[PDB]
Order: structure tokens, then sequence, then C-alpha cells
């Protein structure tokens, strides 16, 4: 096996379409758009090579090791129906390529450099098959859905949350005031906006203390466990950890982190801290739509959701389907299963390219948030079932009578939909009837029903299967 | 604008914000338990043990996060493993409430595949 | 020498050391709110929640500094944004105290440029 | 299935799960003390000092492990060193209970070779 210097086609080493994947291999499905004149086999092979072991010219050091053992392998390519220059290229990566417990490392290989190759015009990572043997190297989520419900003592309905508004510009004491009034009306949770960290108008430790007062006041008043996701997102890991420690020392239940803008390295550290100190960890997906919006290029949210499940989070935003931010129904149902369930079979009608076995890693609570109000309640309960947190920020702080009545309206709407479902009512058909009936009964709900009766968010979907 | 009273307005989780459940509505929830193959169970507490509280945290260092007293209530008999008869569940509600007429009593149900309580609501107030 | 009694002599911050405010004196304070363009708001608390207390510090590590329970009271409706009519404020005082005749009730006002409460005093004691 | 009540069911360590000790049964336990050469002693407590509690842990750092208030009760006179007569132990039981008719009273015995209490049970309940 002599060393021969010079450039040769990547497909001579990295296109292996009769390869039988191993049950420990990490698999990737890439939606690939080659440049004119670049055969799909060579494009797929280049993606496999430059995300695993290869570079642009032959290197002699390959002969010191076994490229058979380590190389990434494009093992199948299928043309995309409806597309004349799109292909799904499937690549298998030996488990030995990856650092145990590091989402950072997994992404660095699979999406590190290949999206910038001149030889392709566009590339989108659609799915990853994370084998049980790699899943087991991760701590994973701090608690997961069952444990969270058990710690909160909350069963039989979706959880209800709410982002405090204005996003920025409120003082710490006004933040706590708003929080107390929201929580006391029937919301389980409130939260810092994703961009509320520590700023001139409100420093974080002031907010944490006033929010603590509000949590404990609302909990004593209502007799239900309350929380507010205090944001630990910070410029440095040291500041992030200081914020987590303060939450621990106040005895409060839950913090949040912006996993993509803070980053996977910091997120994984924080998840481990939350596991070791009993804090629930809410994950906000800020920046995801920079990556995941377009069909031809980027990374689908389902992969970002798997990555979060691995790095660790008790909650993750899932979209709403019906609210102000995009999320097509079938796409969303598929990645909700990937977030919550133990075992999810391949189903291309929901964008699930690979069977995914989570090998008992805890499930992540999907959080539906953004532009939703009381009339969306039936659809949300129908889409998500009970194991979700439904969040109403504008839909609570925009109630005409204030936050407590706004909270009560959302809580009544959720409970009425839950009761109706349990009684045999079809929320897909009868949802409006269920809400209309509850509006007539509850004055707080009626005021919300009237203000937002004509408000819908119906636009052409960009992220289509 | 109506003001949501802060006074004497404590709640008991699921279905506390709806009108009091009539017997038919309670029976319908029992039917939902049975239709889904879940395990009915009753739990009860005296008034002093019915509400979440914090008194054991006096013994703690800085580890009170998601620790509360009075989340656990007392089990009525055992979970009704294998029960697929709503009338048996309804009879046990009557029996529990007759034995402890001054107690808070809740009907819950367990799913053994998720291994979590999957429904629950108050059926008796003192 | 007169001795300042320590017994049953609790206070409620601004104007607590003056004679009880007459209706005329309350109306003058409302005029001052309106003259300065501040945002009137009413807040109320039952007796058990009206006085500063420390009970939530049982859940803490060494982080009680400037944490107290019962600084927050309950909002009556919403802050009266856009209100420049003193009679509307006085009518809300009547409505709040009618609805909660046994509560402590205070009239406050907010400045949105400093973003702080800029005045406040008790208008009802049970 | 019978349900074990959680309400008003506090116990008092050894022999609380049996029927109340008769006078003959108490006398038999006093014989066992004397037959084994153990040192009889009586202890008593008012109701507020009778059950284990945790109040002093407010003064602690993270050192509450196996610290409880109210394990110590108040000694009646002194341990009956050298007593080999059951009459004398039964006489003091009467004396202690007459002097403190509202107190909880327990009969204990000490072994000085193991240097530990080797028996004990409640002899009076208020
Ligand atoms: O900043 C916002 O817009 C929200 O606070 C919602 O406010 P409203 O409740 O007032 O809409 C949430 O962060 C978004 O839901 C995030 O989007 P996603 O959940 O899609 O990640
Ligand atoms: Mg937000």
């Amino acid at each position: 096996a002599g060393f021969k210097a010079g450039v040769k086609d990547y497909r001579l080493t990295y296109y292996t379409p009769d390869y039988v994947v191993r049950d420990t291999d990490i698999l990737a499905a890439f939606r690939m758009t080659p440049q004119p004149g670049v055969p799909p086999e060579e494009c797929g092979a280049a993606v496999a090579a430059e995300s695993s072991t290869g570079t642009w010219t032959t290197v002699w050091t390959d002969g010191l090791t076994s490229l058979d053992r380590y190389k990434g392998r494009c093992y199948d390519i299928e043309p995309v129906p409806g597309e004349d220059n799109q292909y799904i290229a499937y690549v298998a990566y030996p488990i030995d390529l990856f650092e145990e417990g590091s989402v950072t490392n997994m992404f660095t290989s699979i999406v590190g450099n290949v999206f910038g190759f001149k030889a392709l015009r566009a590339l989108r990572l659609e799915d990853l098959r994370i084998p049980p043997a790699y899943v087991k190297t991760f701590v994973g989520p701090p608690h997961g859905i069952q444990v969270e419900r058990d710690k909160l003592n909350k069963y039989g309905r979706g959880l209800l949350g709410c982002t405090i508004k204005p996003k920025l510009g409120l003082s710490a004491k006004n933040y706590g005031r708003a929080v107390y009034e929201c929580l006391r009306g029937g919301l389980d949770f409130t939260k810092d906006d994703e961009n509320v960290n520590s700023q001139p108008f409100m420093r974080w430790r002031d907010r944490f203390l006033f929010v603590a007062e509000a949590i404990y006041k609302a909990q004593a008043e209502t007799g239900e466990v309350k929380g507010h996701y205090l944001n630990a997102t910070a410029g440095t890991c040291e500041e992030m950890m200081k914020r987590a420690v303060c939450a621990k020392e106040l005895g409060v239940p839950i913090i949040m982190h912006d996993y993509l803008t803070g980053g996977f390295t910091a997120n994984t550290s924080l998840a481990i801290y939350c596991r070791d100190n009993g804090l629930l960890l809410h994950i906000h997906r800020a920046m995801h739509a920079v990556i995941d919006r377009q069909r031809n290029h980027g990374i689908h949210f389902r992969v970002l959701a798997k990555a979060l499940r691995m790095s660790g989070g008790d909650h993750l935003h899932s979209g709403t389907v019906v609210g102000k931010l995009e999320g097509e129904r079938e796409v969303t149902l598929g990645f909700v299963d990937l977030m919550r369930d133990d075992y999810v079979e391949k189903d291309r009608s929901r964008g699930i390219y690979f069977t995914q076995d989570w090998c008992s890693m805890p499930g992540v609570m999907p959080v539906a948030s953004g532009g939703i109000h009381v009339w969306h309640m039936p659809a949300l309960v129908e889409i998500f079932g009970d194991d979700a947190c439904l969040q109403f920020g504008g839909g609570t702080l925009g109630h005409p009578w204030g936050n407590a009545p706004g909270a009560a309206a959302n809580r009544v709407a959720l409970e009425a939909c839950t009761q109706a479902r349990n009684e045999g009512r079809d929320l897909a058909r009868e949802g409006g009837d269920v809400i209309r009936s509850a509006c007539k009964w509850s004055p707080e709900l009626a005021a919300a029903c009237e203000v937002w009766k004509e408000i819908k968010f119906e636009f052409d979907t960009i992220d289509k299967l | 604008m109506m003001v949501w009273t802060p006074v004497n307005n404590k709640m008991f989780e699921t279905f506390s914000y709806l009108p009091p459940l009539t017997d038919e509505q309670i029976a319908a929830q029992v039917d939902y338990i049975v239709a889904n193959g879940w395990i009915p169970c009753l739990e009860f507490a005296e008034a002093d043990k019915a509400y979440v509280s914090n008194e054991s945290a006096i013994r703690f260092g800085s580890v009170s996060c998601l620790y509360y007293d009075n989340r656990y209530w007392t089990m009525w008999k055992l979970p009704m493993f294998g029960c697929r008869d709503p009338m048996q569940v309804l009879r046990e509600i009557v029996a529990c409430t007759k034995a402890f007429p001054d107690a808070y009593v809740r009907l819950v149900a367990f799913d053994n595949q998720k291994q979590v309580q999957i429904m629950g609501f108050l059926v008796q107030r003192p």
C-alpha cells in the first residue's frame, strides 16, 4: 500500500454505497446541492471525507493508521423528489471519531467545515442517528419530564408559563411585581426573556431577589408550587455559574439558559450543575432559526433538539405551530417525539430520517411559546397533549385587566380544554365550542376571548418537508 | 376590571379553576382512567398536612431547591392495580371520604410505562 | 420626658408619624400626583401579609441581605396610566376599600422616567 | 384492607403498638428490670416538650444530622442505684405521676456496663 502524493477524487475512499452501517455508528442525512459538474457521488464523498478523516490531497500519514476503521462513509445517496439538483447523502461515522459526552465535538466533525466547500452550493443537515452507545456517554438532561412533574407535584395537564414583557427596560422590582401578579392568577411559571441577562436597567442579582420574593408570595397565596426561569445566560462561564449558584442559594426551582447563544460547552456544564444541585433547567433556543429556517441550507431543528437532549435541558422550546413563529405541524410532531420519547421509528412524513433509540435518556419537556392566546388553547392541547409547557407572555401581560386575570384566563382555558378532552370531546373539531363555553362562564377568560378573537398567524411555510 | 382576590383563594392543581366537579364530571374522569388502562389511586391528608410547606428546610444547608413538605399525602389502601371497573373506583371514593370526612381527598391515576402520575384532582374538601 | 411606646406602635412608612390624613389632605396628595404627571396605583394586603417578615429565608443559604417577605402587596386593578383626574383616583380608593374593607390599602404613584415609585401612603387600616 | 390512620396517631417508642399495658404487665416489666440488675429511672415532660422537634437547628450551619430537640426529658429525682425492690420503683411511678399529672412520664432502666438505657416505655399520658 504505497504512498502516492497528489490529488484524487474523494469518492475513491469515502463513497462506499454497499457499506453495512454498524449499530454504534453515528449516521447523518444531508440534503446536498452540488455545483454544476460535481457528481453527487463525489459531493457526498467530499462531505464524508472532510467531516471525518480526509483532506484535499493524499497524505502519507494515513498509512500509519487504518483509514478503514476511522473514515466517514457516504453509504447511500437518494435524489430528492421535486428537485433536480438536490440529494439526500447518508454518511456513517465510526463511534471512535467522537469525544464521549461532547455535543461540541460531534457538531465540530459533522457540521464543522463541509458547509463552506466551494464544490457545493447548499447543504442542510436533516437528521442524525445517535446510537445508544453514544447516547450513554452523556449525562443528558438534569431531570426530564417525569422527575420535573414529580418535583413540582403537577400532573394531569400542560404546564403554563409566561415571558415577562417589555422584553427589556423593566426594573428588578417591576419584574418581581409583574411575576407575582402572573403567578398568583394560576400560571405555574414565569420567565426572564431570553435577552434578559444583566443590564443597566436591571442587574441580575437584584432581579433574582425580587423574583424570589414574588415566587414565594404567589406560592403561599395559591398553595401551588411556583417557579420563574431565572436566566443564567452570561458572557462567561464564571458569570453563568455565579447566577446558577445564587438561584441555588435562594432555594428557587428553575433557571434558564440560551443554549445556542451561550453555547454547548457552557450548556453542558450548566446541565451538570443543575443535576448536581437539583435545579430544573429551561432551555431557550435563541438563534436556532438563523440555522434551521431554510429548507436548502443549515441544520434542521430536529438535530438541534437532539443535540440539546444530549447536552442537557429539562425544557426546550418546540414552537407552537399556530403562533407567531414558524413550525409546520408534521415537522413539529416528529421532533416533539424525538424530544420526549424513548424510541422513535423512522417516519419521513414527519421528517424522521432515522429510527432513534434514546436508551432511557430522560425526555425533554417541549415548550410552546410565542404569539399564542386563549383561542389557540384547544389546538395546543391537541398537538402536544399534557407533557408540554404552554407559555403566554403577551397573552397574559396583554390582558385588559392585568396579569392575575390574564393568568386565570389562560389557566381556565387550559383546564377547560383538558377536561373536555378527558370527557371524550374532540379538540380538533370542538375546540372553539369548548373555549366559547368557558368564556361565557369565566369573566377573566371572556375578556381575553374578546380582545384576541380575530387574531391568527397564517403564513406560507418556509421549513417544509 | 375585576380584581383577582388574594384572600382565602388557595388552589389544588388540576381542575381547581373550573366549577366544582359534579358527580357526572367525576365519573367521566374515572371513565378516562379506565379507557386508558391507568391505575386509579386515592390519597388524603388532614388540613394541616394538605398544603405545601417548608418547615423541614430548617435542617438543611443550601439544598432546599425543589424540596417541599406536604407534596406526599397518605395513600388510601393501595393503587387499584388491574381495576377496569369505574364503579369500583367510585365506591372507593365514597369509602375514603366516609372514613376521613374532614380530610382533603384526591383521586389520582398512575401510568406504569411512563412511571408517573398521569391525572389527578381533588374530590373532597373539608 | 415622654417615653416613646414600643407597644402596638407599628408604622407604615411615609406620613405615618403625622395625624391621620383627612379626606382633604388625601385629596391634596392626589392633586400632587396629577400635577406631576405621575401614575396613580392602589395596592392592598390582608393583615397577615401587610407587615414585613422573614419566613422565606428558611429556604436560603447566606443570601438574606435585603430580602424580606411582604414588601410586595397585591395590585388593585392596574396602575392608572393616562389618568389626570383626581376624582377618578378617589373613586378607586372607595372601590378598593369597599371590596376589601378588612385590608390594608395604600395609594402609590409611579414615575416612568426614574422607573420608581415616587410617592405612597396608607389610606386604609383595618 | 384496613387503612392505617395518619391522624392523631403519635407513638412513644417501645410497646406503643401493643394494647395499653395493664398494671400486671407494668409490674412484669419492673420485675425484668430487677431480675437483670438494671437501674430504674423515671423521666417526664410537659406536652410541649414530649415529642421530637427541630427548633434549635435555626442556630446551626449544616450540622443537624442526628440532632433533635426533646429527646432529653426531665429526670424524676435520681436513677435508683442499688434498688432491687419492685415496690420502690412502682412507688416512684405513682409519686412522679401525682406530682406531674399533666405530664408525659416514662419508666427507663440503665445498664452501667454497656452504659446505655436498656429498656423504656411510657407509663403516663396526659
Ligand atoms: O421573546 C419572545 O417572543 C417569547 O418570550 C414569547 O413572547 P410572547 O409569549 O409574548 O409571544 C419567547 O421567547 C418566544 O416564544 C421564543 O420563540 P420560540 O419559542 O419559537 O423559540
Ligand atoms: Mg422571549
